[PDB]
């Protein structure tokens, strides 16, 4: 089972700078075709990046962490922006 | 979705790659996405 967390101020800044809501960034994990890569171990968790389609309208790139607890996992949303040409190409054809 | 929320997503869908800000999540290359997993965190 999975739960989501983030810093509320980081969410507001992300919307200001990049135009993506963290509440919509969470929805990439509901896209069965989402594409994920692991970057590093950071502050006790693994950092990942995930591409997915939100509301059938736009492919977004989400920077997040994953942590394993007793009976549930937690994803922390860190940043999100629109995917660019190369990233859309990996999401569609990778 | 509300009409306003839908409109935000359609505006984002029309943004050109020139308008993307890479200052928090840098640009990638195909090689950095060689070990990716599809559906990694999908829960039905």
């Amino acid at each position: 089972p999975m739960e989501f967390e983030w810093d509320a101020n980081k969410a507001k800044s992300n919307l200001r700078k990049h135009g993506v809501r963290f509440e919509d960034a969470v929805l990439v994990f509901d896209d069965p075709r989402h594409l994920s890569r692991q970057e590093r171990y950071e502050n006790g968790e693994y950092r990942w990046q995930t591409l997915g389609l939100v509301h059938g309208i736009v492919v977004i790139l989400v920077a997040h962490s994953v942590r394993f607890e007793s009976g549930f996992d937690v994803i922390r949303i860190i940043s999100a922006r629109k995917a660019d040409r190369k990233e859309r190409n990996r999401y569609e054809h990778g | 979705l509300s009409a306003q929320h839908e409109a935000e997503l359609k505006a984002l869908a029309k943004k050109s790659d020139d308008e993307i800000d890479y200052s928090d999540i840098p640009a990638s290359e195909d090689g950095q996405w060689s070990e990716a997993v599809r559906g990694k965190f999908f829960r039905p």
